[PDB]
């Protein structure tokens, strides 16, 4: 018999992105080649099958630094990290291949889906 | 607020 | 020129509630009289003006235990904590006064609003 | 997915 506040989940995510921008309570740095991205492990796990697996691991759960595969593109990761915290995906002709490859590695199925559909439309 |  | 995934914020919140249920990466215990509630500081701050103030404080940000005012009702807190993690508010005739008082203390304006409207309708 |  609960009532539900429609905008609550979006409002929570907006405040989680504000915390990220101010570097408040971030507990991990994701290293992608020469670039570093600070984030909250809980948000990363909530968005990505890869991070969910990593941070449920009894040893990796305590690491402050995670190094991604050297094939991962930093811009592609940046775009996906922004998506995690905002629901908005900056998908462009010039970045779609990197975004899709990064989303496959991060196991972000909905992003992979749409990248596949946008690529199919251009061929 | 809504009835979900 | 971003695209947006409509269900993303709800999906994130669902996974944050799964983390809470499994006690994964919880970093604080909220003590309400004889009861204890484990949570994630980032979610508490994202939902509550009181916790936002507490956890941005340069000393309180590092506490693992927060004790609420002894006038706070544990059930009212439980209902609001569930709301934080689900967008669903279990508002009943028998708990509305406790929920509204707890929401005022926690500075959860939308919950206070609706409690006020539900009370006004019954008088 | 939508145009926000
Ligand atoms: N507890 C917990 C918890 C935290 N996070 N999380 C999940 N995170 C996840 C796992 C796989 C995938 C995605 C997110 C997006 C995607 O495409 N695949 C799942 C579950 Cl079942 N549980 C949890
Ligand atoms: N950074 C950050 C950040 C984390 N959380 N958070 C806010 N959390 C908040 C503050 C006040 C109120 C509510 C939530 C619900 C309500 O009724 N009042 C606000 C801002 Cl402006 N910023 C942040
Ligand atoms: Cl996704
Ligand atoms: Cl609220």
């Amino acid at each position: 018999s609960c009532i539900q506040f429609t905008r609550h989940a979006s409002d929570v995510l907006l405040n989680l992105n504000r915390l990220r921008s101010r570097d408040i309570l971030t507990d991990v740095v994701i290293v992608v080649s020469r670039e570093q991205f600070r984030a909250h492990k809980t948000v990363l796990m909530a968005c990505s099958g890869l991070f969910y697996s990593i941070f449920t691991d009894q040893l990796k759960c305590n690491l402050s630094v995670i190094n991604l595969d050297p094939e991962i593109n930093p811009e592609g990761f940046c775009i996906l990290l922004d998506f995690m915290y905002t629901s908005r995906l900056n998908l462009r002709e010039g970045n779609i291949m990197a975004v899709m490859a990064t989303a496959m590695y991060l196991q972000m199925e909905h992003v992979v889906d749409t990248c596949r559909k946008f690529i199919k439309a251009s061929e | 607020w809504v009835i979900p």
